[PDB]
């Protein structure tokens, strides 16, 4: 209940960042990794690559490549 | 109970001894309102799931239905038929023909009393003090003063658990599960625990506004 | 008055990120660091660079390569 | 007595343990048995005391069971 009431939070927040689309879209991912595959060495690198990637801004150009990587993996 | 006609809910689930004024809207519907009438004001109520399968058929349908006597018969042509029903009963399922009108019969009473009636009445304690608490601790959205005043003088403790899940806003999946199982404690526990991971809930909001707080004292 | 309040909200859930903020993780960091291993050069070098990256931001530009520094250390 | 379900319920209580010397081929069955063997209790104090002990922990194992009910008569 403590982690999906703020999980509920917090895909409110990755909507309300601009009423859609703000994150939006990398729970998902998360549920995109889940689905596909995978073995477990695997899913282990991409989950931590999203936690890479989830804390940074998404204007910065490190993020650019954090992404093509999780969309060619999935 | 004996093939009442089936007449779908349009939202949330009634639950046993509850006064519920009842939507009849589509005209399907609306005969098997009429011969209820010609069933003797009472029907076997079997729920369906929302947005519906608005032909009727066994299909749509939730598979554990309530018993409820018609109180009064409105006659009110606004596209649909307002009737009050105070409910009776969950049931299990034994038949349908399908409709419209659907026939379809029912087995069980929400008459039920488990042995060692000290853990009955303790149980039925707890879950009074979880509801006395929580309506205090709820006016955050200012429950009714006569759910406090109607709550005191039950006697049967299935359609008192009934009665407090009925007064408490859940999910319709929630009250169909109520539905399900037949049995006092274990509607009893069901209502307590989500009391209580409702109450949870209130904790992190409680603590996301002292949260706010801090964010706004120290800037 | 209303993106402030989404702002002041938005940062007091993260305040509140896992039970609360990923500071309980953050001073995870600060054990995983000198709970393996390590030489003491590489030790103090390491603190020293923890030690640069707590003046940075909750962003950032440059706190990425910092973090991510550090994660690759232990 | 006979249930209306066709299954014999017979209600016993036992007096005595028992030895066997020897079984006779069955269905049906005959047996013969050595002694009632039997042994009364002397100095019953010590032995009061296990049996406080005894009631000690059956009336703790009494108030386990909450949302269980376990028969309290």
């Amino acid at each position: 209940q403590r982690e999906y009431y703020l999980r509920e939070q917090m895909k409110a927040i990755q909507k309300e960042l601009g009423g859609e689309d703000g994150l939006s879209d990398l729970e998902a991912l998360r549920k995109k990794i889940e689905e596909v595959g995978m073995p477990e060495a695997v899913k282990t690198k991409a989950l931590k690559e999203l936690d890479r990637l989830e804390r940074m801004q998404q204007g910065s150009p490190e993020a650019t490549v954090a992404r093509t990587y999780l969309d060619w993996l999935t | 109970r004996l093939e009442l006609p089936v007449i779908p809910l349009r939202n949330t689930v009634i639950l046993p001894h509850t006064t519920t004024p009842v939507d009849v809207g589509r005209a399907k519907s609306k005969r098997a309102v009429e011969e209820a009438m010609g069933a003797d004001r009472l029907i076997f109520l079997v729920a369906q799931r929302d947005p519906e399968v608005d032909d009727p058929a066994p299909d749509d349908l939730y598979t554990w239905g309530v018993q409820a006597v018609v109180k009064q018969a409105m006659r009110l042509p606004d596209g649909t038929l307002q009737v009050m029903v105070e409910a009776r009963a969950r049931a299990q399922v034994t038949d349908y023909i399908p409709g419209p009108y659907l026939r379809a019969r029912g087995e069980v009473f929400s008459e039920i009393f488990p042995i060692d009636e000290a853990v009955v009445r303790v149980l039925v304690e707890e879950l009074k003090e979880a509801f006395e608490k929580y309506v205090a601790n709820h006016k955050s959205l200012r429950l009714d003063r006569y759910q406090l005043e109607a709550v005191k003088g039950t006697s049967d403790p299935a359609m008192l658990a009934d009665t407090i899940a009925y007064h408490a806003t859940w999910t319709v999946a929630e009250k169909q599960e109520i539905l399900e199982l037949t049995d006092l404690e274990a509607r009893l526990k069901k209502v307590l625990g989500l009391l209580s991971r409702d109450l949870e809930r209130f904790e992190l909001d409680k603590r996301v506004a002292q949260r706010v707080k801090e964010q706004m004292d120290t800037n």
